[PDB]
């Protein structure tokens, strides 16, 4: 799915999720380095 | 309140086909794909396959593909999963579910299950036998064989006796019917005194059994 | 189709404990991994996804971390209500697949089982069929090995068991065998011998009987 640069697709959820989401965990999507 | 209710399983012998519906009220089951998920007696969560909106997209468990079916009519909001060529594999609780990101949260919605039983066996009401009475505890039961299909339900003194009752899961037999046995540990002391019955339910078959256990 | 492994069936834990429960994918899966909650005669619930992330309700004990094939579902201070079956899934490929399950269950001492062994009943005996019934009763842990033995002869083949759910109020788990015989075949011997194996016991026990006696 396309998302914008802040967001990243979950294919479980169908959906694009917020990056800021993954950003405390210490393995955030690689598309979300840029945000966090 | 968001329900997914579901309807349309039970028994079906095998080679056999059966439409199990899934029906959404309280979110827009229009926006969201939709899951099949299964739990069958002694396996782990089984996935059976999940669908898009608008219907383009079906992906399925590869051993599933081509017994089982799955749709959607989002005029009535309901989920479809179409069962043929059935076997006793396919005996199981199956699960609808919705997995979701809406309005900034993840959500997930799961149907209550639908029971189907795959067998050749005709439903038939339990024969239910005694199992006859260490030191001060005894230990005393009811064998409840050869019924079908599942579930019974097993009470002791009319439901006054819980203390110490343990009522096992059943097993298949190799006839196709159901086995279990219901036992308790009560005093020995009480053996001459107390009167023990066991009282077995068999909804399927409509039938109730009460079965007096002395020595 | 990519295999998610729980190696461990079952784990042992005690409440207000830290559980974490593993799950290894056979090949990458990124962060495309979920976690299932399911208690018997429930639906599932879903706790992860994106590997660490909760569903919305989901209370705060529930942690999930890892990336590529080690994934890790923690609970701190877990509660009663946590004890049930936990299940990874990967959908970083069609078709998605879960892990075998990881069911929870409490810590107690040690107990070995009472055993106990009831002959058919005569009244099933007169349709046929003999039930003979081994009862293995509030033992801890749930390991437990049952041999049946007809005149000594070691049975195999011929018998099924089920075990109980953990007790709720003495977190025992409790054990029935039955070994299932015509009547004819039941007649032909004597000695009736239900012999347990268990953690408690410090060599193996047997329960008998003659029949008719
Ligand atoms: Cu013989």
């Amino acid at each position: 799915g396309q998302c914008s640069q802040n967001e990243y697709f979950d294919s479980l959820l169908h959906a694009c999720i917020p990056c800021q989401l993954r950003c405390s965990s210490n393995t955030p999507p690689l598309t979300c380095q840029r945000y966090c | 309140q968001v329900q997914l209710q579901q309807s349309g399983g039970g028994l079906v012998q095998p080679g056999g086909s059966l439409k199990l519906s899934c029906a959404a009220s309280g979110i827009d089951f229009s926006r969201y794909w939709m899951s099949w998920v299964r739990r069958a007696p002694g396996k782990g969560l089984e996935w059976i396959g999940e669908i898009n909106p608008d219907s383009s997209t079906i992906n399925y468990a590869p051993s599933l593909k081509d017994k089982f079916i799955i749709s959607r009519d989002n005029a009535k909001n309901t989920l479809y999963l179409q069962m043929s060529k059935v076997r006793s594999e396919d005996t199981a609780l199956y699960y609808c579910a919705s997995l979701y990101y809406d309005y900034g949260d993840a959500m997930d919605y799961w149907g209550q299950g639908t029971s189907v039983t795959v067998s050749s066996a005709s439903t038939k009401g339990p024969s239910v036998f005694p199992l006859a009475p260490s030191g001060g505890t005894a230990a005393l039961g009811c064998l409840v064989k050869d019924y079908f299909p599942e579930p019974v339900t097993v009470s002791w003194n009319s439901g006054a006796l819980t203390s110490g009752v343990h009522t096992f899961p059943a097993v298949l037999q190799s006839s196709g019917l159901y086995s279990l046995s219901s036992v308790v540990t009560v005093p020995s002391s009480s053996l001459g005194t107390q009167t023990y019955i066991c009282n077995v339910n068999h909804k399927p078959s409509n039938t109730k059994v009460d079965k007096r256990v002395e020595p | 189709d990519i295999v998610m492994t729980q190696s461990q069936r079952f784990m042992t834990t005690s409440v207000g404990d830290r559980v974490s429960v593993t799950c290894k994918a056979s090949q990458s899966v990124d962060s495309n991994v979920a976690w299932y909650q399911q208690k018997p005669r429930q639906s599932p619930k879903a706790l992860i996804f994106s590997a660490s992330l909760r569903f919305s309700g989901v209370p705060a004990r529930f942690t999930g971390s890892g990336s590529g094939t080690d994934f890790t579902l923690t609970i701190s201070n877990l509660q009663s209500e946590d004890l049930a079956e936990y299940f990874c899934q990967q959908y970083n490929n069609y078709p998605l697949t879960f892990g075998a399950g990881t069911k929870l269950e409490l810590k107690r001492t040690v107990a070995a089982p009472s055993v106990f062994i009831f002959p058919p009943s005569d009244e099933q005996l007169k349709s046929g069929t003999a039930s003979v019934v081994c009862l293995l009763n509030n033992f801890y842990p749930r390991e437990a090995k049952v041999q049946w033995k007809v005149d000594n002869a070691l049975q195999s083949g011929n018998s099924q068991e089920s075990v109980t759910e953990q007790d709720s109020k003495d977190s025992t788990y409790s054990l029935s065998s039955t070994l299932t015989l015509s009547k004819a075949d039941y007649e032909k011997h004597k000695v009736y011998a239900c012999e347990v194996t268990h953690q408690g016991l410090s060599s193996p026990v047997t329960k008998s009987f003659n029949r008719g006696e």
